[PDB]
């Protein structure tokens, strides 16, 4: 576990960070879109609903 | 009344089809021998006539279906059936397609 | 080219003129267009062969 | 026929699954037949790669080459490999672009890279060289379009380098393959060939936008002025396309 | 890995908006700025399809169906489970397709080859674009796009085809189909020509371009040549894609009536002696 | 902009190329007259080559004209030899197959009897042309790939008009010889037997038909992209590959993760083209004979989508609202 | 002593230290963001 | 920590700046659009509602 | 057993790690999507039901 | 000594130890995650 | 047999292991999916049924 | 007789693979035909006897 | 008695992968053949024996 730094001995930092950067934004959009799809967690609908 | 009164109370009057002329428009006659030197299924369809909706579909569809009580359904109600003589063919489908295109 | 392209250009101009010329005296756009297209093929080909 | 066997699996289902098995065999056959060139795989260091893919190399097929050029077996020992490439890796790992050590266009490494083809001219059915100057052609002449002979040649940067002396035609298929450029003494010497597919002919001048004026003096030459071998033919074509990326930094650098 | 000749061609440069930041290869694939956006858009669109499939209740690839909203919603955004997800996937699909074409520009720019392939793909993109965003705007409702299902989008073609009363009489469909059949005909003959010349009967020398050039001269009396077939074939396929775009863009917003009734101009002309 | 190799900017014309010839001695049956056309030369070879007057070709041409004429004179007899009506209804007239109440028996001439005679001559012409392709490849000492690719088209051609009607129990299952009528038959065939969208072999043929157009746009553009490296000379690139084959391969290796060779591309090109009528021929052959309703076949095999929304316009709008009143 | 990227242990240890520092900071904000949303609308 | 400046040792400042500039505007345009799609957060329609 | 380390003599660690990274996330996603398909384990709908 | 990837016998042994250590850490998180889900809503 | 080890003299270990790896997961996924299709062994509705 | 000369005509490698595919496809086809038949369907017959 | 000479004709590499996919497809086909049958369907029997 303490030797996890060796991942950079096999993966180029400027080649996996592009993959790492894309993957995070892919998630950040994915769950946000999933939440907006649900009726309970759609914060845009809730503001309209709370306004009566 | 199951048809004229289908959605609302909108009936049929003498003006509904005549529309101010003695002979109501869009009336049809029997022109089944459409083309010469032909008989059978070849004699009713291979031409663009008034009854065929600008197609080469049969022109006898109005006569056979709306006047002679011929069977309009052509589909088979099972995925695989024993195709026996007398069953509807693609010619009958083409004629039904001609009638229903007029609809 | 040059002469052939110009001769084709004369035909398409003639085809457009015949398209609207027959529309004025009646007919319809589609009926006039077919004569206009037919005129473009005929006089355009003849001009591209005889003039050039 | 109209009756089903073990469930809803009728003859249509049997034919469908029979095609599925045939298609899987066909894809294996089709994919393998494409492995006759460029395989086995390698890494950026030139060694054999640890991974060769899921498709094994096919059995050796033989082509009986014509005009007495021997036979040819595709899988194994590509003779077209170039030995001394003027490149070195920009990264210690794999998957990163190479940076040329010297002049990319002169060394022919990037888009300017050629392939070590045979050093003999391509032959037609008669055995004669396939591409010859129109001066040596028996009864050939320009039938349509603008004749570029005598028109000045304008480079990518607008410089006038010379006038077209002749076009190297393909008498076997009756089309123009090259234009001969007689370089002015300022911009070079001798004659050079430019492929027709890289040149644009206007009414008064003929222009190539891929190569600047200063790079014509370094265009690869031909040993003989009457025929071009496949090696020279590959070097000449590659050089012009290499200038689409190496004529100036603006082409290599990002456009936005 | 790399092919036996791939090392030289792997040089830096030839990027549109990206630089050396994205100028690297992942396996055989080339990543660029537009390969980054392709990966993001394709993964987002693919995941949202399966997210919609999960909410649809089935994961069967045949039965997965993400559909556009109702026509009552117009051009505005719909609820995600009521058609809004289809709009986002469409936005992701447009981004994935455009970036893929722009990435192909970066591929061919790095290799010094022509831009014919990204242009040819753009025609196929235009056929998809005219099906999902151009035709709906001309009708004022996003609900006219085809649903994103393996068999659902076949129902849309069937219903849209019969929504114009025997679509076979569509003049642009008539032109588009005969380009599709000719392209396959041209593909079969061209593929046969090269294979036959390169693969003669055993014990026979391989045939050069002259032998294959004269084969159709003896077969159909005219051979278009080695170079001619590729350019005519590309135009045959691009015309098929372009005329397919035309046949569907003129269906609703141009000819709302039946397609056989379009041919009434030919049947009813003054020249014909009625 | 850079010169795209779509239209040649200059073309040269020399002595006409007759052919290569060998001890098979194809010259006697080869025409001695050739012509040149500059209009077609902007996109391809400008030489109108000489026909090889083989006996398979002559028989195919003569019997093909017999089928063409027989259909034509029946069409001319449809409208009573009225040429203006014949021209007006040219896209609508046809030679209809026999009525279904005749079976495989020979029907009267006015009720499909001339259809059988025309079909028989068409069958001879089509087969003779295939034998011409096979013989021409044999006499040229070339591969028979043209003959085999053609034979795939014959498969669907034979299934549509010969194989299926024989084992369907009636000649009425054949396709009418008409411009619009065989479009009507195409639609009526799908309607009668459910929906050919749900025929897996129709779907498979569509997969290869789109793939065939897809490949030949891919191959057409890729070769034109490497034509600056002599990529149009595919045969020489097969025997001795240059940078044209390498760049074309690396374009698609860097794009979609895998590529082909300059020869392996045509094997891919050949098979999707060949598979388009082979799969379609199978689907038509077992349509009606085996499966009489394709949507119901889809329902029982669980690949027909189900819709939970209402099927009426009243459920989404109203008649007054649609009219704007 | 394999190094596919040509990075020494000292170079990788320094580079991994910053990456984990960023990873914890990115996850620390996510934990706070997730905590606020659970207070707003719990999903359990 | 404070050693985040090493990102420029592996990522080119010119390309990252351009990439984030496109990303930030596309992010800004997208979020402005989803606000407009929602009836409650469409500031253009709310002015019409308050106009009465 | 103790000799499982030899898999890296057969498989390149770089290509396996990206392969398993793609595989694990796809497996992580599809298991999550399978749960959301079921009405019993759809934690988004359960939260809505609990609020009532 | 068989080695398709060019790694030595000792190089693969050390790489596997860290990979297996990561595998157990990933599995340990998943095991704790499964228990929390089982308590929240069992599936057996 | 004690001489089954000779299969590796016939088959390349790299291709076999990749082929076996994908086959085993596809085998495992299919059998899991077959259970989910059956009413008796689908543990997702069984959890719902047990919870009543 | 002396039918061993068939291998002087046919390539043993080319004919054995064709025979192997033909033999299995024939065996599968004959087995599948019996399944379609009501009398010889051993799966349906076993259910009937139970 | 001397069937071993088949490998002098057939390539062992191609045959072993040939039966490797063939034998599995035998198992897949026969197992699904049983599943289609109402009698030899162990999944349906377990539901039936559950009662
Ligand atoms: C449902 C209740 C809340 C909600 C709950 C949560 C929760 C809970 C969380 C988020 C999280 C996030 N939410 Mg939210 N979120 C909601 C509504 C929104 C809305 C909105 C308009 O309504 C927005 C804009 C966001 C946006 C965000 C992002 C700030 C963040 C996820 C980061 C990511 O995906 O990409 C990040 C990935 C990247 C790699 C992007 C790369 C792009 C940049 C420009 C690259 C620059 C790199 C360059 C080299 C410079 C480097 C410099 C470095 C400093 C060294 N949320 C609703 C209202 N949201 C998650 C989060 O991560 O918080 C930290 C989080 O935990
Ligand atoms: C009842 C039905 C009517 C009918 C109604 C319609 C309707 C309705 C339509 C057509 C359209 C078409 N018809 Mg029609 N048509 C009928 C009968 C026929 C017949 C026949 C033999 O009977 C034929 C050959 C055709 C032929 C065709 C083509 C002209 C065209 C198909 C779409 C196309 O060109 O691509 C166009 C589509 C694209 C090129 C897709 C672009 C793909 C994108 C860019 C890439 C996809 C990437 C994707 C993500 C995959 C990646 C995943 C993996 C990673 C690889 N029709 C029947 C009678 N026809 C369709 C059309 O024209 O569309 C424009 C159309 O909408
Ligand atoms: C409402 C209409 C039905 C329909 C009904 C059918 C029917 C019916 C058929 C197809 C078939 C086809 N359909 Mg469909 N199809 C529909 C919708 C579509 C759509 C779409 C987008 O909607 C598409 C793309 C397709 C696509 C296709 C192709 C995949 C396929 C034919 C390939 C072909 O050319 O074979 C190539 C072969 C031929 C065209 C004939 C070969 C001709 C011979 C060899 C040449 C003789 C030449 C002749 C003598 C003239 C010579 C003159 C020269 C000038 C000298 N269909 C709908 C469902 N479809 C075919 C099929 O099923 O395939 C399995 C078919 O029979
Ligand atoms: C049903 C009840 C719970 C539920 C129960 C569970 C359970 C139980 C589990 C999960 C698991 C996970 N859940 Mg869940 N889960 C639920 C709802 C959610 C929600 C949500 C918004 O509702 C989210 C976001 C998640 C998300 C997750 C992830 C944390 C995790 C899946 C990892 C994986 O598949 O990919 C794997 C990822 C990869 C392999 C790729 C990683 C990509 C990185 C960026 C690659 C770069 C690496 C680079 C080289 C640097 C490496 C450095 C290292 C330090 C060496 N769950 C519901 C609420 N969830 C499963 C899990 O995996 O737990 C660990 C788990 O066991
Ligand atoms: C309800 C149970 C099903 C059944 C379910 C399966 C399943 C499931 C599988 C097989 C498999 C096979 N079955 Mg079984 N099998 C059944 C009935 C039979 C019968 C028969 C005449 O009834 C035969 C010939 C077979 C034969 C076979 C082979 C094709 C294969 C075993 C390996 C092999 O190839 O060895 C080669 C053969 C020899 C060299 C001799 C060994 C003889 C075989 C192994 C024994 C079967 C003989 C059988 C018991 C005869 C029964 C008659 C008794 C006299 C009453 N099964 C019953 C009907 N069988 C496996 C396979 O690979 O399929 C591709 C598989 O996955
Ligand atoms: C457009 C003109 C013709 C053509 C040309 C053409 N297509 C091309 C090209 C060219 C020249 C390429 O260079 C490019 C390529 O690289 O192919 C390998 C491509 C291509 N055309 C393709 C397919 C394709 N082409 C088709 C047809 C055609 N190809 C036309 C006839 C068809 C049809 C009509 O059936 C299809 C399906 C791909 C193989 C490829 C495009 C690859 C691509 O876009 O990759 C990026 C995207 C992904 C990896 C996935 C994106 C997923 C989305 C975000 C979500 C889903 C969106 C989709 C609308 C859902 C569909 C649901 C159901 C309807 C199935
Ligand atoms: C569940 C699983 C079950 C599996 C069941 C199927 C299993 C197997 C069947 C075998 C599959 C093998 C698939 C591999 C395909 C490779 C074939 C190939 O491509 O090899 C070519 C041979 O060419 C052909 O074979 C042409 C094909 C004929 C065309 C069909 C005719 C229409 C007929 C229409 C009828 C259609 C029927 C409906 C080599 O040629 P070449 O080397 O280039 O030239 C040499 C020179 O001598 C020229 O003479
Ligand atoms: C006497 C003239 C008459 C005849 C003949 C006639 N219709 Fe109608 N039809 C009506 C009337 C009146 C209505 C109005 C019912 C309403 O919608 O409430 C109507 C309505 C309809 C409706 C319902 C439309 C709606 O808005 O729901 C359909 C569909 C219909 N007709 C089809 C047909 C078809 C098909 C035929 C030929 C078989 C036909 N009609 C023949 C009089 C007729
Ligand atoms: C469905 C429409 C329909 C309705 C209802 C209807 N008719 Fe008719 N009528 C016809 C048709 C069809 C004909 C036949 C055409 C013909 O005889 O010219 C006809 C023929 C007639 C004729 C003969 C016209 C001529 O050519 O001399 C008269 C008179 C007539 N209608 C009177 C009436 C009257 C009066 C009413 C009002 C009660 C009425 N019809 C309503 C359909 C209808
Ligand atoms: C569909 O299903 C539903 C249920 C919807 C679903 O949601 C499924 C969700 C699923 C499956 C979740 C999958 C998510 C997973 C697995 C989470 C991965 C996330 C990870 C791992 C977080 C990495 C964070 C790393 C950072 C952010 C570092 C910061 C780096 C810093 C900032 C800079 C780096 C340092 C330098 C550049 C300097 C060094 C350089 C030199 C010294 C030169
Ligand atoms: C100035 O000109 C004059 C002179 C007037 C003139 O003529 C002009 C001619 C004019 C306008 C006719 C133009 C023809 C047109 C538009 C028809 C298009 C044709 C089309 C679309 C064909 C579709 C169907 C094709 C199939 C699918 C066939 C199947 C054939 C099968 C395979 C044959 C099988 C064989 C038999 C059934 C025989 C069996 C018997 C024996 C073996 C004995
Ligand atoms: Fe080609």
């Amino acid at each position: 576990m303490s030797k996890f730094y060796k991942i950079w001995l096999i993966f180029d930092p400027r080649r996996v960070f592009v993959a790492q950067g894309v993957f995070l934004f892919l998630l950040a959009a994915m769950i946000h879109l999933v939440l907006l799809s649900t009726e309970h967690f759609n914060w845009f609908e809730l503001a309209a609903a709370n306004a009566a | 009344a199951g048809h004229v009164y289908a959605n609302a109370e909108v009936g049929v009057t003498c003006f509904t089809c005549h529309r101010g002329q003695a002979v109501p428009s869009e009336v049809w006659y029997r022109i089944d021998p459409v083309t010469e030197n032909t008989s059978g299924w070849a004699s009713v369809q291979n031409r663009a006539t008034s009854l065929s909706q600008f197609t080469s579909l049969p022109s006898d569809a109005l006569y056979q279906y709306l006047l002679n009580y011929e069977q309009i359904a052509v589909h088979d109600l099972e995925s695989r059936v024993e195709t026996l003589p007398g069953d509807p063919t693609w010619q009958n489908t083409e004629r039904t397609y001609s009638l229903m295109n007029y609809f | 080219m040059t002469c052939t392209i110009t001769c084709w250009g004369i035909g398409v101009l003639l085809g457009i003129m015949t398209t609207v010329g027959l529309m004025v005296v009646g007919w319809s756009f589609l009926q006039g267009a077919f004569m206009g297209v037919l005129a473009w093929l005929i006089v355009g080909g003849v001009l591209a062969v005889a003039v050039c | 026929m109209e009756e089903t066997f073990f469930g809803n699996f009728d003859l249509a289902s049997l034919s469908l699954w029979l095609f599925y098995g045939f298609f899987a065999l066909l894809i294996y056959y089709l994919q393998t037949e494409n492995m006759r060139e460029g395989y086995p795989l390698e890494d950026d260091d030139g060694n054999t790669a640890a991974n060769q893919g899921p498709f094994p190399l096919p059995k050796e097929k033989t082509f009986k080459l014509q005009h007495g050029r021997g036979e040819l077996t595709l899988p194994g020992e590509d003779v077209q490999r170039r030995d001394n490439l003027a490149l070195r890796k920009t990264a210690h790992g794999n998957g990163f672009p190479m940076e040329p050590t010297g002049d990319p266009m002169l060394d022919g490494v990037g888009p300017a890279s050629w392939s070590k083809r045979r050093d003999v001219p391509e032959l037609d059915a008669h055995g004669h060289p396939k591409i010859v100057p129109m001066s040596a052609a028996e009864g050939f002449g320009v039938s349509a379009g603008t004749d570029p002979r005598g028109l000045p040649v304008m480079a990518g940067d607008g410089e006038i380098v010379g006038l077209v002396s002749d076009m190297w035609i393909d008498e076997a298929e009756q089309l123009v393959r090259y234009l001969e450029i007689e370089l002015d003494p300022e911009w070079g010497d001798g004659k050079r060939l430019v492929q027709r597919e890289m040149v644009r002919i206007k009414s008064d001048r003929v222009k190539v936008r891929s190569i600047y004026g200063k790079h014509f003096k370094n265009v690869p030459k031909t040993k003989s002025p009457n025929q071009v071998t496949l090696l020279e033919e590959d070097k000449i074509m590659a050089y012009y396309a290499g200038g689409t990326l190496y004529a100036d930094e603006s082409r290599l650098e990002p456009q936005l | 890995a790399l092919l036996s000749f791939e090392r030289k061609y792997r040089v830096r440069g030839g990027t549109l908006i990206g630089g050396d930041l994205f100028d690297f290869w992942v396996g055989p694939f080339y990543v660029g700025f537009f390969g980054v956006t392709t990966a993001f858009f394709a993964l987002l669109g693919t995941i949202l399809i399966f997210w919609g499939a999960s909410q649809q209740g089935t994961f069967n690839p045949w039965l997965i169906n993400i559909a556009p909203p109702d026509l009552s919603y117009g051009l505005g955004m719909a609820p995600l489970m009521e058609g809004g997800l289809w709009q986002i996937i469409t936005i992701c699909a447009i981004g994935a397709f455009v970036s893929w074409a722009l990435r192909e520009v970066e591929i061919c720019r790095k290799l010094g080859m022509g831009y014919h392939v990204p242009f040819a793909f753009s025609v196929a993109i235009f056929a998809y674009v005219t099906l999902v965003v151009f035709r709906p705007l001309l009708m004022g409702a996003w609900g006219h796009g085809f649903p994103y299902g393996i068999w659902s989008h076949l129902d849309w073609v069937s219903n849209t085809g019969y929504a114009y009363l025997h679509f076979h009489y569509n003049p642009a469909h008539m032109i588009a189909v005969t380009f599709f059949f000719t392209t396959t005909l041209a593909l079969a003959l061209h593929g046969a020509l090269v294979l036959s010349a390169a693969n003669p009967p055993k014990g026979e020398e391989v045939k050069g371009p002259d032998n294959e050039d004269t084969f159709f001269r003896d077969f159909i009396g005219y051979s278009i040549g080695t170079l001619g077939i590729h350019r005519v074939g590309l135009l045959l396929a691009l015309n098929a894609g372009f005329w397919s775009a035309v046949c569907i863009i003129i269906s609703g917003p141009v000819w709302t009536k039946g397609w056989p009734e379009w041919w009434n101009w030919w049947l009813e002309m003054p020249i014909w002696p009625s | 902009p850079e010169y795209q190799n779509i239209f040649t900017q200059v073309q040269v014309q020399g002595p006409a190329e007759l052919g290569v010839d060998n001890e098979n001695n194809l010259t006697e049956e080869r025409t001695t007259g050739t012509g040149f056309s500059q209009l077609i030369g902007w996109i391809g070879n400008a030489q109108l080559g000489p026909i090889y007057l083989g006996w398979f070709g002559i028989i195919s041409l003569v019997t093909g004209t017999l089928w063409f004429n027989i259909v034509g004179f029946n069409m001319l007899s449809q409208v009573g030899y009225s040429i203006p009506e014949f021209i007006r209804q040219l896209f609508w007239l046809a030679l209809e197959p026999p009525s279904p109440e005749y079976g495989l028996r020979m029907p009267p001439l006015d009720d499909g009897g001339w259809f059988i005679i025309a079909s028989f001559f068409l069958l001879v012409s089509v087969i003779s042309w295939w034998l011409r392709s096979y013989q021409l490849a044999e006499m040229h000492k070339m591969g028979k790939h043209v003959a085999w690719a053609f034979a795939a088209a014959i498969w669907l051609f034979l299934v549509l008009g010969l194989f299926r009607p024989i084992l369907m129990g009636s000649w009425s299952e054949a396709v009418p010889y008409g411009i619009f009528p065989h479009l009507d038959w195409t639609t009526a065939f799908s309607i009668r037997y459910g929906n050919l969208y749900y025929n897996p072999f129709h779907a498979l043929s569509i997969v290869f038909l789109y793939g065939s157009v897809l490949l030949f746009a891919m191959h057409g553009a890729t070769i034109l992209a490497v034509t600056r490296f002599g990529g149009d000379r595919e045969l020489e690139q097969i025997y001795d590959r240059g940078t044209a084959s390498e760049r074309a391969g690396l374009f698609w290796r860097w794009t979609m993760g895998f590529n082909a060779t300059m020869e392996g591309i045509h094997r891919w090109a050949w098979w999707f083209a060949v598979l388009t009528p082979i799969t379609g021929g199978i689907g038509i052959l077992l349509t009606g004979t085996v499966v009489d309703n394709w949507f119901l076949w889809a329902v029982e095999h669980n690949f027909a989508p189900d819709y939970t929304q209402d099927y009426g316009y009243e459920a989404y709008t109203t008649y007054d609202g649609f009219l704007g009143r | 002593d394999l190094s596919f990227t040509g990075l020494t242990d000292e170079q990788a240890q320094e580079l991994h230290s910053v990456y984990m520092s960023g990873l914890w900071l990115f996850s620390a904000v996510a934990v706070v963001a997730h905590l606020a949303t659970f207070i707003w609308r719990p999903w359990f």
